């Protein structure tokens, strides 16, 4: 009966309107992680619809558990991802910082200035929020193993590991160190693909540890194997050790009686030929990524090599890497160098009712297992989050030595170096611009706030600080709420994360203040 | 000792680890007229999962969650779901037919599933859903950066 | 009305004290259920499953796991036990009951306007001194026979009756002094338990060799061997099919005929070296020929075997070949190529015993047995599965108290030691984690409480006779469940893992200081 | 102020479907009444005068019987405790075979005692700890009741005499005749070797001639036809094949590949001639009844027939293992020709017509063998069931008679003298445990109690003569069923007697039950949901 130009669920919305709704929900993004920032933060309980629990006060992994319509806050969680993926730490602070500043955009938009000023205004304040941060930085010695160790301190004070914070930071340190590579005039760390984090649920934290080499949830093939081996030599391959079918058709045509026993014969010969390419080389353990025949057990360990099939892919990298072995596809084609010689001892030991595999002895490591011990399985998956933002903190540490105070020391510091500059602007867009630069001040307000104290003294006395010469690192106290130099307590952070973190919170605010229309309601038309 | 499935548990821990964007969610079927041009339309090579149920009726948010999981891990399958109240079902099917898994391919019934609740139980997790599936043939057989795909003029060199 | 609910609207929020009265009534409720296990004087508890399945437990981590709970902080405690009982393998209901009472003397503080913070830094304070007194009291003892029996009654008389209790503690010991290889860790998968349903349950024993659950499956097989060769084999003895699809092609009925009995030529040359084996190393009918196998074995070969006077077992378990390996002392052989006299094992026994629809077979008169049988018999289902657990929570403590050097007093001694401790170290701690301090000895107080009060006396009354014994004397006295009256633990013989105590502590404080921080409980995963 | 809110704690947490009982009143007061509502409901069936009832399973199948065991089983029995209680008389019909009706009335009248202690102020652990105290004395007590032994098997009389007190419970009217006939039957099994199997008897229920002209014959009968047209043999030599009669295969693909004429006109014929070579061999053997367990090929079939073989086919593997062990030959795997040590003899082999049905009978005319089958006859399906459930009660009797010859008097004179001795050890001991052992001996007053009840009695004089007489010496006196007013009689001299050994497990199980349910303090069942089976 009716007729209309677009769909029926075609729903359109645009003005004032708009603008605001977006401001507000990015506000309430905001405002739902908001109290997880800073040393004194409390965690949060999220009840997945699987029907587990992620028990963390992480921002990444509370907002990737929000399911949300406000394309906005769609916006936001993709700006977390954004940040924690990209730097790993500093996810709450970019997302705070996102919020201030289109709130103190929205008031701009009240009045009748047009919304591509106020975003040029934010784009300049950004250049010159870069400039600063890259003035106010100082350099870091990364042979010091003492300072690296204090950075990764700062940058895990505020998690719940805290309590264990040497032990961390010495596991954190320990595997970013043997897990760099340089090869081919190439520098890599890979934390992401090489040092596994292996969580056993049990035991004591304290027991937790980084290995020097690799460990897996496997077990001997056969019980005759030997699980303690001192020095062996591995070879670890791709391909069966079982006869299989070939890619063609390709049936057979028995017509004499001994065709039959002939092709058994020929299928454990092939099996023994196999095995005895192997033994050729004389190992001591052969991991295969997929299953060994019983013949093939049979035919190994009458040499008296221990063999483990059916290992990941990347588990087999990772002990490739660690002991310095070559995947080899065809037995065949195995040569000396192929044999990984290096891992120092291999261990098949039992941990409560379930057997593991141990490579933990190799010399010069390029890949490493960290074993995480604690009371259950919610704690030792914020343990192994929090261990993953400490490598992440010392990767980027590495990669960039430059360091920069913490606390909201630099934030204010920037703050007042914006307000300064804009001092002498004297145009129209001066007042957005003097307006983001003071947004910076919410990670300092929050942190007062998350301590308990007293936020319009303490912002009042840390800004009248700031305005003198050399006062570039006065910051406040987290944990008791004072005004204290950061030259003194410690607290620095990594100038990636700091850069990151204002660069994605100013284009965040950027682009959704170029949005003021939204249409829903269209299928996808695929 | 086989049956206790031991990958079992590495499948799942590998399942948490689906995505990164985002869990996605289940789309959700508001008339019937729809469900008939969605059921009608799309290839009939790809293989369309139906969901079937109504609010309150216990045995159904671990499934939805499953359906959940299976659609993330699963680009190819066209996991759905839909109210039984809104399609119009009889008495008998509101009393005793909740837990029902409709299966379309080729635009007709390849899997018609009801009463799953005996041979899955009622919290079940994703890999005995997903078990449970395979044991009919029914599942058809890199990470990007974000995306890659950007008239058809493509390149020359001097000729 | 919140942000999230502002956000999605279809969302369940609990915030601030919403959040630390949801867990702490969850905490409580789980304790208030769980008070009446601890203890050998505790209720017995029957559960139903949905099927109708009876069975009845004693266990902290059973009777939650069979308790229909859906809750998330009856899910993260339910966690903490089923780790604390992989691990350890004991202390599930005082981890229940000390995480409980943590957090309602914690909630004691807060609702004063406290801030959990404090209190989570004095329960730390607090675990690092309890840690160093528990350091300070073991009891560093050589585990003799006596040392173990007594963990081993410790264990089974709070999970089965006295009587049974002393059997599964006889058994268990005999089995652990058995397998134990000295310096060397305990594998407890050389301890097979296998379940009969025929005798009462003080008929359970233990056997110096290995019971199988399968029999022979010809009916010409002898049912009983004295002095029998084990050869512990894992080669198909049935019919294989080519993996490269064969098939048969012929033109006549006699060619047919001759390839059929050309088909299995090997599998029964596999045999003849089978049974020349048997006739090389056993010339007479003194000595038998047993031949176990993990693989099938089909009726051609079953019947030539048993022509020869060779009984043979098929399709046993993956793990058997290592039991009859370290049992009979053979070699487990994939294949037989190679095979000489050296790699059979001996068996002063062997034996089919029926039962209804199902044929067991016994291997006994092993010289040394490093894989012994624990055989459980009893009249129900629900009383096999019980003394099952009960023997699996025996074998854990003793295996603890092997590993470990050194044993705890029981009977809640520990824990009033180490309430008075914490006392006497409160002032060193500054700040106002004092008030956290008392909160984690007061809930480690919870033990001998709930002993007493499950023994049928007063809590208050009990509990201050303890105090003022151990304070007057220096004694690790402890709850006496008969007389009430306070007893050094050591001396009558209640004795505690001392791992199970550390892992105690430590899970429980991790767990509390953990839970007191949540200020809100979330679920948005919807919409 | 219109509604009571869930407790907080547990309460609330509780599942929507799950129920917490938990408590004295509200969980083990329940569990007891539950049980004596079982004991109640099946206390009628119990004594010769028990009476039979007709139950219908959730199949529509109906029976008709008054076996405890059979009834309990085809009873949906929901409540948790009298499923414990149903579990512990299963457990005593599988160790035993007899008695199931007296572990679950002692079990019913233990609990209802126990409850009552309860209400007086007992606790439960003393309560058990009586009952296990008196249990012990109960099992000491009871060796010193036995009466007299069985001091033969071999003998007819003797054991139809000792067979005739178990199956006089079960079919009370006519049991001299069924004890004759199960007698006749064990006897035949049960060799000079002490092991007696009772698997070793088989029962054939043919419908029409009233149960009374029901026989024993040494060997097995089958309820099938024959093959071939060969339908009688008088001196057969029975060769057994495991495998069918016909030529065997082979196993991966069986392809006929023909490439001239002369290849193709030959093959049948070779086939057919190799066929009737096989057949001919076994059948120079002098074998001329072969029973095979796979299907007849029609080539097989008629050369069989041309050569005067009897051909049976038995499907049932079982029925092919109890055919080799009675006639003495063994299962070949191929069909080659029997060896003289495997070809089974029977004295008699043929078709014949019992009823309207067609049986194949293989008929030994001496007085032994491996096998004995009872011929069943009757005028309905259930009367015929019902006498085979007293068959199999007599066979397990006998077999417990092998295991254990003692003998206690029965017609409640065992219970009664029990619960006197029982009565008077408990005076002995002090504290409050004499409670429950006093309790435990009156709990052997349920069994005379419901035979006087079934007889038709006043049960309180027949216990109070009971006691009279017991008190005055007489150990071995029970009440006489024949009898319109209550009296008693000596069961040693009227031959009523039953198992020691049956009386000491149903005993020992009762006792385990009822403490099992006793220990009880808290329940919790989970939402039924579904799970028909
Ligand atoms: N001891 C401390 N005192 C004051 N501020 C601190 C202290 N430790 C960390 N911070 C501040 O807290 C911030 C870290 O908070 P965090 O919970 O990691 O949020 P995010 O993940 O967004 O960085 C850092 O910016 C740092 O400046
Ligand atoms: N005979 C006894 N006398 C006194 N105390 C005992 C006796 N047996 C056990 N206990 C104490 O009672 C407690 C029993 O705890 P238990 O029920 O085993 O809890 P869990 O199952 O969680 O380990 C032990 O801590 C032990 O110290
Ligand atoms: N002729 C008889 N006179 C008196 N009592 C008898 C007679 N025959 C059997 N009984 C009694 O009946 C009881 C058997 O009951 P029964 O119905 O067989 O129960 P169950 O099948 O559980 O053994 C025996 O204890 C015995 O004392
Ligand atoms: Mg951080
Ligand atoms: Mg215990
Ligand atoms: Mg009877």
């Amino acid at each position: 009966r009716p007729v209309l130009v677009l769909s029926q669920n075609t729903k359109r919305e645009s003005g004032r309107k708009v603008q605001s709704g977006n401001i507000n929900a990015a506000k309430t993004i905001a405002d739902i992680i908001r109290t997880c920032l800073g040393p004194k933060s409390m965690m949060k309980m999220l009840l997945d619809p699987m029907g587990g629990i992620v028990m963390t006060n992480d921002g990444n992994a509370i907002l990737r558990e929000i399911q949300v319509q406000h394309p906005a806050a769609k916006s936001m969680i993709e700006i977390s991802r954004t940040q924690d993926e990209e730097v790993g730490d500093g996810t709450t602070s970019v997302i705070i910082l996102a919020g201030e500043m289109l709130s103190v955009a929205e008031h701009f938009l009240e009045q009748q200035m047009h919304p591509t000023v106020v975003i040029s205004a934010y784009r300049k304040a950004l250049d010159d929020m870069i400039s600063t941060l890259k003035k106010i930085s100082i350099p870091v010695d990364i042979s010091d193993s003492d300072m690296m160790l204090n950075i990764i301190n700062s940058s895990i004070t505020t998690k719940a590991i805290s309590r264990w914070s040497s032990l961390a930071c010495n596991i954190a340190l320990d595997a970013v160190k043997m897990v760099q590579f340089e090869e081919n005039g190439r520098k890599e760390i890979d934390i992401k693909k090489y040092a596994r984090v292996e969580k056993i649920p049990g035991g004591i934290i304290e027991d937790s540890c980084v290995l020097r080499g690799v460990m897996i949830n496997k077990d001997v093939t056969h019980p005759r194997m030997r699980r303690y081996i001192k020095n062996p030599r591995i070879v670890l391959l791709d391909s069966s050790l079982e006869y299989k079918k070939g890619e063609s058709q390709t049936d057979i045509e028995i017509t004499r009686e001994e065709d039959f026993t002939r092709i058994l014969q020929m299928e454990e010969e092939y099996i023994q030929q196999l095995c005895e390419d192997i033994i050729q080389l004389k190992p001591d353990v052969v991991i295969t990524e997929k299953g060994i025949s019983d013949l093939a057990q049979h035919y190994l360990m009458r040499a008296n090599i221990t063999a483990i099939r059916r290992v990941r892919k990347t588990d087999n990298n990772r002990i490739a890497r660690a002991c310095g072995a070559r995947i080899v596809s065809r037995p065949e084609e195995l040569r000396e160098d192929d044999v990984g010689t290096g891992a120092g001892l291999l261990e098949i030991k039992k941990i409560g009712d379930e057997y593991f595999t141990f490579i933990t002895d190799c010399k010069d490591p390029k890949a490493c297992t960290i074993l995480l011990r604690g009371a259950s399985k919610e704690i030792l998956s914020e343990v192994e989050r929090n261990l993953q933002d400490a490598m992440q903190v010392c990767r980027n540490v590495l990669l960039d030595p430059q360091l920069v105070p913490g606390g909201g020391a630099s934030e204010m510091a920037v703050a007042h170096a914006l307000t300064e500059k804009s001092k002498a602007m004297t145009g129209v867009e001066q007042w957005p611009y003097r307006a983001v630069a003071q947004a910076l001040e919410v990670i300092p307000r929050t942190l007062i706030q998350n301590c308990g104290a007293s936020t319009i003294r303490l912002l009042t006395s840390l800004r009248a600080k700031h305005t003198q010469e050399n006062c570039e690192t006065w910051g406040v106290n987290g944990e008791t709420g004072t005004l204290v130099d950061m030259k003194e307590l410690g607290i620095w952070e990594p100038l990636a994360v700091k850069l990151q973190t204002y660069k994605t919170a100013v284009e965040t605010a950027v682009l959704l203040l170029r949005i003021d229309d939204i249409v829903s309601g269209h299928k996808k038309k695929g | 000792f086989l049956q206790q499935y031991r990958k079992q548990r590495m499948e799942e821990m590998r399942q948490q680890l689906h995505k990164g964007p985002q869990f996605k969610q289940v789309f959700e079927i508001s008339s019937g007229e729809g469900f008939l041009d969605m059921i009608d339309k799309e290839q009939k090579s790809i293989v369309i999962m139906v969901h079937i149920y109504e609010d309150g009726i216990p045995g159904t948010e671990a499934m939805n969650g499953c359906m959940i999981c299976l659609a993330a891990e699963y680009p190819a399958v066209k996991f759905c779901k839909v109210k039984s109240s809104v399609i119009g079902a009889s008495s008998q099917f509101t009393r005793n037919a909740l837990p029902a898994l409709l299966i379309y391919k080729g635009g007709e019934l390849i899997g018609n599933f009801v009463r799953v609740t005996d041979q899955l139980g009622d919290d079940f997790f994703a890999v005995d859903l997903e078990a449970f599936l395979q044991e009919f043939g029914l599942l058809p057989e890199v990470l990007t950066s974000v995306r890659n795909s950007a008239s058809e003029d493509s390149d020359l060199e001097i000729d | 009305m919140a942000a999230v609910k502002t956000l999605n609207p279809k969302a369940e929020v609990a915030r601030a004290q919403a959040a630390l009265a949801v867990n702490i009534s969850a905490a409580r409720g789980l304790q208030d259920v769980l008070r009446t296990n601890l203890g050998p004087k505790g209720t017995m508890k029957m559960l139903v499953s949905g099927a109708g399945d009876i069975k009845l437990t004693k266990d902290g981590n059973v009777l939650l796991h069979e308790m229909q709970i859906q809750h998330p902080t009856a899910s993260l405690i339910a966690k903490v036990a089923t780790a604390q009982d992989d691990i350890t393998g004991d202390g599930t209901t005082s981890n229940v009951l000390i995480i409980g009472e943590l957090l309602k003397q914690a909630d004691l503080y807060i609702s004063e306007g406290l801030h959990p913070r404090i209190i989570t830094e004095g329960f730390e304070a607090a675990k690092e001194k309890a840690l160093q007194f528990l350091e300070e009291v073991k009891v560093s003892r050589e585990m003799d026979r006596e040392t173990l029996i007594d963990v081993a009654r410790t264990s089974l008389r709070t999970k089965v009756h006295a009587e049974l209790a002393d059997v599964l503690t006889e058994a268990v010991v005999d089995s652990i002094l058995a397998i134990k290889k000295q310096d060397e860790p305990i594998d407890l998968f050389m301890i097979e338990i296998m379940e009969m349903k025929h005798k009462s349950e003080t008929d359970t024993s233990l056997i110096r060799g290995l019971v199988l659950d399968h029999g022979a499956r010809h009916p010409d097989m002898k049912k009983r061997v004295e002095d029998a060769y084990i050869l512990t084999c894992n080669v198909s003895l049935e019919y294989e099919k080519t993996e490269v699809n064969s098939g048969f092609f012929y033109k006549s009925a006699e060619e047919r005929e001759k390839l059929v009995k050309a088909e299995r030529k090997f599998i029964e040359d596999r045999v003849k070296k089978i049974i020349e084996l048997k006739r090389k190393v056993c010339g007479d009918s003194d000595k038998g020929f047993v031949v176990i196998n993990q693989k099938g074995i089909d009726p051609f070969s079953l019947d030539a075997l048993s022509k020869e006077g060779i009984v043979a077992l098929r399709r046993a378990k993956r793990r058997n070949m290592e039991r009859l390996t370290l049992a009979c002392g053979g070699v487990a052989l994939n294949s037989f190529d190679d095979l000489s006299p050296d790699c059979l094992g001996h068996a002063g026994l062997v034996y089919e015993y029926t039962l209804g629809e199902e044929k067991f077979t016994f291997i006994e008169k092993c010289n040394n047995p490093r894989s012994v049988t624990l055989l459980i018999k009893g009249p129900n289902k629900h009383t096999l599965t019980q003394i099952k657990d009960a023997v699996r929570d025996g074998l854990r403590a003793v295996k603890n108290a092997i590993d470990d050097g050194c044993v705890v007093p029981g009977a809640g001694a520990v824990e009033v030691a180490m309430a008075e401790a914490l006392i006497k170290h409160k002032p060193s701690v500054k700040g106002r984690a004092q008030l956290g301090v008392q909160a984690f000895a007061d809930a480690l107080l919870i033990i001998p409480k709930v002993l007493a009060q499950n023994s049928g006396f007063d809590l208050q009354e009990t509990l201050v006779k303890i105090q003022a014994e151990h304070s007057e004397s220096g004694q690790l006295v402890g709850v006496d469940l008969n007389t009430g009256e306070p007893m050094v633990a050591a001396e009558v013989g209640v004795w505690d893992n001392y791992c199970v105590k550390k892992q105690l502590l430590h899970s429980c404080t991790v767990i509390a200081t953990n839970i007191l921080l949540v200020d809100e409980i979330m679920r948005a995963g919807m919409s | 102020a219109l509604h009571v809110p869930k407790a907080p704690g547990f309460a609330q947490m509780l599942k929507e479907g799950a129920k917490h009982f938990s408590g004295l009143e509200e969980a083990v007061y329940r569990n007891i009444q539950a049980c004596k509502e079982l004991a109640q409901t099946t206390r009628t069936a119990y004594g010769p005068n028990g009476m039979n009832k007709m139950v219908i399973n959730h199949l529509e199948k109906l029976f008709v019987t008054n076996d405890a065991a059979t009834i309990l089983r085809e009873l949906e029995v929901q409540h948790p405790a009298a499923k414990m209680i149903v579990m512990a008389s299963h457990m005593q019909e599988q160790e035993v075979g007899d008695g199931t009706n007296f572990v679950l009335v002692f079990a019913g009248a233990l609990l209802e005692l126990a409850e009552e202690l309860l209400r007086i102020g007992l606790s439960v652990s003393e309560v058990i700890e009586g009952y296990e105290i008196a249990c012990r004395k109960a099992h000491e007590i009871l060796p010193n009741l036995v009466c007299c032994s069985a001091k033969n098997l071999r003998d007819i009389d003797e054991v139809s005499s000792l067979l005739r007190t178990s199956i006089m419970s079960k079919q009370y009217g006519n049991e001299v005749f069924l004890a004759k006939l199960i007698a006749q039957a064990c006897v035949s099994i049960f060799p000079d070797s002490g092991h007696f199997n009772v698997d070793n008897i088989r029962v054939c229920k043919i419908l029409g001639s009233g149960i009374s002209s029901s026989s024993v014959l040494h060997g097995m009968v089958f309820k099938k036809e024959t093959e071939g047209d060969v339908t009688s043999v008088k001196d057969a030599k029975i060769a057994v094949y495991s495998c069918p009669f016909d030529g065997m295969i082979t196993e991966t693909k069986g392809t006929v590949l023909i490439k001239t004429a002369e290849e193709l006109m030959n093959f049948s014929k070779g086939e057919e001639n190799l066929m009737d070579a096989q057949v001919k061999a076994i059948a120079d053997t002098g074998a001329n009844v072969v029973v095979t367990g796979g299907k007849v090929a029609d080539m097989a079939l008629h050369y069989a027939n041309k050569y005067n073989i009897m051909l049976v086919r038995l499907n049932s593997k079982w029925d092919l293992r109890r055919l080799c062990k009675t006639v003495g030959a063994t299962a070949l795997p191929r069909l080659t020709p029997p060896v003289l040590e495997e070809m089974g003899h029977c004295d008699s082999v043929y078709l014949s017509e019992v009823g309207d049905t067609q049986v194949v009978v293989f008929k030994h005319e001496k007085e032994d063998g491996a096998i004995s089958t009872i011929v069943l006859r009757g005028s309905t399906d259930n009367l015929m069931d019902d006498i085979e459930r007293a068959v199999d009660d007599g066979v397990n009797t006998f077999k417990v008679l092998t295991r254990d010859k003692r003998l206690v008097p029965g017609g409640g004179a065992t219970e009664i003298e029990l619960a006197k001795q029982i009565t008077s050890y408990g005076e002995t001991c002090p504290g409050l445990e004499q409670y429950a052992i006093k309790k435990f001996a009156e709990a052997f007053e349920a069994i005379p109690r419901a035979l006087a009840e079934n007889s038709g009695v006043k049960a309180n004089e027949v216990i109070s003569k009971l006691y009279a007489v017991h008190q005055e010496g007489n150990k071995n006196v029970g009440l006489d069923i024949e009898a319109e007013v209550p009296a008693v009689k000596d069961m040693l001299e009227a031959g009523i007697l039953d198992t020691y050994l049956g009386k000491y497990w149903a005993i020992k199980l009762a006792t385990n039950a009822a403490v099992t349910v006793l220990r009880v303090d808290q329940i919790i069942m989970a939402k039924p949901a579904g799970g028909p089976k």
